[PDB]
RNA sequence: AGUUCUAUUGUGUUAGCAUGGUUUCGA
RNA sequence: UAAUACAGGGUUGAACUGUGGGUUAGUUUCAAUGCCCAAGGCAGAGCACUGGAUUGGAUACCCAGGGAACUGUGCUCCCAUUAAUAAGAAUC
RNA sequence: UUUUUUUUUUUUUUU
RNA sequence: UUUUUUUUUUUUUUUUUUUUUUUUUUUUUUU
RNA sequence: UUUUUUUUUUUUUUUUUUUUUUUUU
C-alpha cells in the first residue's frame, strides 16, 4: 500500500480546453527493477509475479479488507494481465454481501486501471454502495448534515 | 429551505412531515399571491381582516379539547 | 389507431441502435459507475410536470428525462391526475435499466407531487431523503 | 464624536497592504482636526456564506480588524468611500462610538457566566 | 401650558453597500 | 423599514417661569390618481389598435402582440377629501 | 413537440 | 421548453409592534 | 480560475472540455 504512495508525485498539468487553466494530477515513478528475471539467484521467476503467485494460492487466508489493498496495489505497476485478474470474479461475486464502504472503493480502480471492462460484476457492485449510503445525509455547501 | 431524512420509517410517513412545515411559513399562499397581479386597493381591505377572524379561530380551537378531555374523564364543575 | 406511449418524432429517426447510445461517457467509458449519487429535480405546473435526474457525482450532469409528451398523453388529458402518475412509472422503470437503486427527491412545488411519489414506491425506487426549497421572494 | 469601524479583509492581504491602508486612514483624520484612539486586530473570522464579490473572485474567509478614531461627523462619508475603491477590503461598516457598550471598557465576562 | 439640560427613536430627507422575485449570459 | 449626517415629535427627572389661553379672513404651506409641458429610454406590466373564436344571433369575458400613461423642488385640489359622524370645558 | 384553454386556435423550436 | 453555472442592467414593505385587559371608559328612546 | 461527491495507516483517493435530443426488461 505504501509503496505505490512513494512512487508518486502530484503536479498541475495544463487543461486539454483552456492551457491557462490547471487540474491537478498524479505521476507515478517507472520502475525498472521488479519485471526482469533474478537467473543468478535459484528463484528465476521475478519479484512481482512470486508476489501474485503466492496470492492467488492463499486467497482465502486473506480477509475482504486485505485482499482489495492488495489486488489494488498489484495494478498500480502496470501490469497488463488480464487473466490474473479474472480468477477472482467467482470468489467476490459468492461474498458479496461481506464487502465493506471501503472495499468498493478499492476494486474498481483496479480493474479501470487495467482496461478490464466487466459489466455483470460492475452493475452488481453499484447496488451494494448506494445501500450503504442509504443512512448518510449531505447537502450542498455544508457537507453531511445527519448521519444514522 | 427544509430538508428531512428517511431512516426506519415509510416514506408515507415522512411526506406528512414536510407537507405541514409549509402551512406554518404560508409556502403555499405566498406562491400564488406572487402569481397574479393584486391591486393594492384589495391588500388594503383583505390585510385587515386576516386581523379578526385567526384570533377567534385560537379561542375556538381551545374549547373543543376540553369537551374532548372531559368526555373521556366525565365529571363536571359547579359553584361550589 | 394504432397508439403508441412514445415521442412521435423520436421513432421516426430510430435507427435499431441499442438504448442509452447518444448519451456521452467518460473517459473510461463507462456510462455509470458504482459510486455515484443522484438527485431527481422535479418541477411542476398547471398543464405539464417534467422530471429530470441528475447525478451529483458528475458536477450536477444530467443524464435522462421525460415529460407528458413522452408516455402517449396530449390535449387536455395532461391536466388529468392519470398524466404524473404514468410519468413517475417511466421513470422508476427506466431506473432500474441503468443499475440505480437510491436516488434522491427534490421539488419546489407542493401541488402534483403524489403521484409521483407513490409510482416510485411500486417498482422499487426508493427514497432516502426528500428536499424541499422553496425560492419565495424576499421584496414586493 | 468617537467612531468605530469594523474592516474584514482576506486571504490575499499581506502585512504589507495593511500598514499602507490604515497611513492613508490617518490623513483624513488629520485634516478633519482629529486624532486615531487605538488599533486593535481580531485575527481570522469563519464565513456563513460563500463570498462572491465582482472582479475579486470567491472567498470562504478573512481577517477581522478594528480601529477606533475619532473626527468630524462629514469626515464618515470620505473614509466609507475610500475602502470600497481600494483592494482586500471585501465588506465593511462603519458604527458609533457608544458610552457604555464598547470595545474598549466594556470586553470582559460576556461568555462566561 | 412654555424654555434649558439628561435618557430614549421602525417620524421627515439622504449618495455608494448587503440580500432577493423577475429578467439576462454560456471558454 | 440594519449602518452614517441634518433637524422635529412623544415619555420620565431637576431648574426656571407665575394666567402664558379656546375658535379663527380681505391670510398662508402641504396634499393620492388623471391631464399640459419638460426630463427621459435598453427591466416587470398594458388603453387605443384586424389577430383566432363564438352563442339559443350578434362580440371588448378567456390567450398573445401592442410607439400613451409609471421617479418631477414646476403648473395644480375636481373625488367615496387620508385615523370613525364635534375644535374646547365639567361629571369617573 | 412546447405554451395556453371548459375546449380549441394563433405563435415558437427543425436532427 | 427543463436542469446546471461564475461578477451585466431596472426595481425595493416577505420576515420584525397585537388575546383592544381603566368603573370596560362611551354611538343614537321605538318596530 | 472555480472546485463537485467520499473515507479514515494520515495532508488520502476517483472523476474532469455543458447537459438533456425514445416506450415494454
Amino acid at each position: 500500500k505504501s509503496l505505490v504512495k512513494w512512487s508518486a508525485t502530484k503536479s498541475p498539468q495544463p487543461h486539454c480546453k483552456r492551457k491557462r487553466w490547471r487540474e491537478w494530477s498524479n505521476t507515478y515513478r517507472p520502475l525498472p527493477w521488479l519485471h526482469a528475471p533474478r537467473p543468478e539467484a535459484r528463484d528465476t521467476r521475478p519479484l512481482l509475479l512470486a508476489v501474485c503467485k503466492q496470492l492467488c494460492k492463499r486467497v482465502h487466508n486473506f480477509s475482504m479488507k486485505e485482499l482489495t489493498g492488495m489486488l489494488r496495489a498489484i495494478a498500480y505497476v502496470d501490469f497488463r494481465e488480464p487473466a490474473f485478474f479474472t480468477v477472482f470474479v467467482n470468489y467476490l461475486k459468492e461474498r458479496l454481501g461481506e464487502m465493506q464502504e471501503e472495499d468498493i472503493a478499492n476494486v474498481t480502480q483496479a480493474f479501470n486501471k487495467a482496461k478490464i471492462e466487466e459489466p455483470h460484476l460492475f452493475s452488481l457492485m453499484g447496488k451494494r454502495y448506494q445501500h450503504l449510503q442509504a443512512n448518510v445525509m449531505a447537502v450542498k455547501r455544508r457537507g453531511v448534515l445527519v448521519r444514522r | 429551505s427544509c430538508h428531512r431524512h428517511v431512516f426506519r420509517a415509510a416514506p408515507a410517513a415522512v411526506f406528512a412531515s414536510v407537507q405541514r412545515w409549509g402551512r406554518r411559513n404560508n409556502v403555499h399562499k405566498l406562491t400564488l399571491l406572487v402569481q397574479t397581479y393584486e391591486k393594492p386597493c384589495v391588500k388594503r381591505t383583505r390585510i385587515a381582516e386576516e386581523k379578526a377572524y385567526y384570533p377567534r379561530w385560537f379561542y375556538l380551537r381551545y374549547a373543543t379539547e376540553v369537551i374532548r378531555y372531559s368526555l373521556k374523564h366525565h365529571l363536571r364543575l359547579g359553584q361550589a | 389507431m394504432r397508439t403508441l406511449g412514445g415521442h412521435p418524432r423520436r421513432f421516426k429517426l430510430m435507427g435499431g441502435r441499442p438504448e442509452f447510445h447518444h448519451v456521452d461517457r467518460n473517459k473510461n467509458g463507462h456510462i455509470i459507475e458504482p459510486t455515484d449519487k443522484f438527485q431527481v429535480v422535479i418541477t411542476t405546473s398547471k398543464n405539464n410536470v417534467h422530471a429530470q435526474v441528475v447525478n451529483k457525482s458528475r458536477a450536477y450532469r444530467t443524464i435522462f428525462g421525460s415529460f407528458a409528451g413522452n408516455v402517449g398523453i396530449r390535449k387536455q388529458a395532461q391536466q388529468g391526475t392519470q398524466c404524473a402518475y404514468r410519468i413517475g412509472q417511466n421513470i422508476a422503470r427506466k431506473c432500474r435499466r441503468l443499475g440505480i437503486s437510491q436516488v434522491e427527491i427534490k421539488f419546489r412545488r407542493i401541488m402534483r407531487v403524489n403521484q409521483l411519489l407513490q409510482a416510485f414506491t411500486a417498482h422499487g425506487l426508493g427514497v432516502t431523503a426528500i428536499a424541499h426549497e422553496p425560492r419565495l421572494p424576499k421584496c414586493g | 464624536v468617537f467612531y468605530e469601524t469594523f474592516v474584514l479583509f482576506s486571504k490575499r492581504v499581506q502585512r504589507a497592504d495593511i500598514r499602507q491602508l490604515l497611513k492613508q486612514q490617518e490623513a483624513l483624520i488629520t485634516k478633519h482636526h482629529g486624532s486615531m484612539l487605538a488599533v486593535r486586530d481580531l485575527g481570522w473570522r469563519k464565513t456563513a456564506f460563500r463570498v462572491i464579490k465582482p472582479r475579486q473572485g470567491i472567498f470562504w474567509f478573512g481577517r477581522l480588524f478594528y480601529f477606533s478614531f475619532g473626527a468630524n461627523p462629514a469626515a464618515i462619508t470620505e473614509m466609507s468611500q475610500s475602502l470600497q475603491s481600494t483592494n482586500g477590503v471585501l465588506r465593511h461598516a462603519t458604527v458609533r462610538m457608544k458610552k457604555r457598550h464598547n470595545l474598549m471598557t466594556y470586553n470582559h465576562h460576556i461568555h462566561a457566566r
